[PDB]
């Protein structure tokens, strides 16, 4: 029960986390900020200066 | 006498979570 709910929860927060830096890309920063890598669920990866 | 629109990115973890944790009956 607790991998099933902390697996969810966690690739959960990276897919919160993605959907906000393509909005600060989107809005306001704009090349200031890059994806480099987004495994769903695996990892993400930015870019600055 | 709804949906917020942001459902297909949890919908395609839900597909990610029934194939790292399958149902058993």
């Amino acid at each position: 029960m607790y991998n099933c709910l902390h697996s969810f929860c966690l690739s959960l927060q990276l897919e919160v986390l993605h959907s906000q830096t393509l909005m600060l890309i989107r809005e306001r920063w704009g090349d200031l900020v890059q994806v480099e890598r987004y495994h769903a669920g695996k990892c993400l990866s930015l870019s600055v200066w | 006498f709804s949906s917020i629109f942001q459902r297909q990115r949890v919908d395609a973890l839900l597909l990610d979570l029934r194939q790292k944790f399958p149902p058993k009956f």
